[PDB]
């Protein structure tokens, strides 16, 4: 995922109208986010703040 | 000159996306600017290597 994002930012695929959707297993623990993840990235995941 | 010729013409030509790309040749902006073109005929004005 990190390599794909880095290779896609340089290709212009990451602009003001480009919505990325990502499965639950990429957002591992929501506490080790790298620097290549663009802002506004929807990714459904299981709950840990509640329950 | 091409603008002047196309303007005062009796046939009527359609023209879109007049690109003037000068920023490296593979750095983001050139890619999208080249991707904007979707018609099929191209006029380009360069110097051999470019």
């Amino acid at each position: 995922a990190v390599l794909i994002l880095s290779e896609a930012r340089s290709l212009g695929l990451t602009g003001y109208d480009f919505f990325w959707i990502v499965p639950s297993l990429v957002s591992g623990n929501t506490e080790l986010i790298p620097k290549e993840f663009p802002s506004g990235l929807i990714s459904v995941s299981y709950d840990d703040w509640d329950y | 000159f091409v603008k002047t010729t196309v303007d005062n013409s009796f046939v009527g030509w359609d023209m879109q996306n007049v690109i003037t790309l000068d920023t490296s040749f593979e750095d983001a902006k050139t890619q999208v600017q080249l991707k904007k073109i979707h018609s099929s005929v191209i006029l380009l004005y360069c110097s051999k290597d470019e």
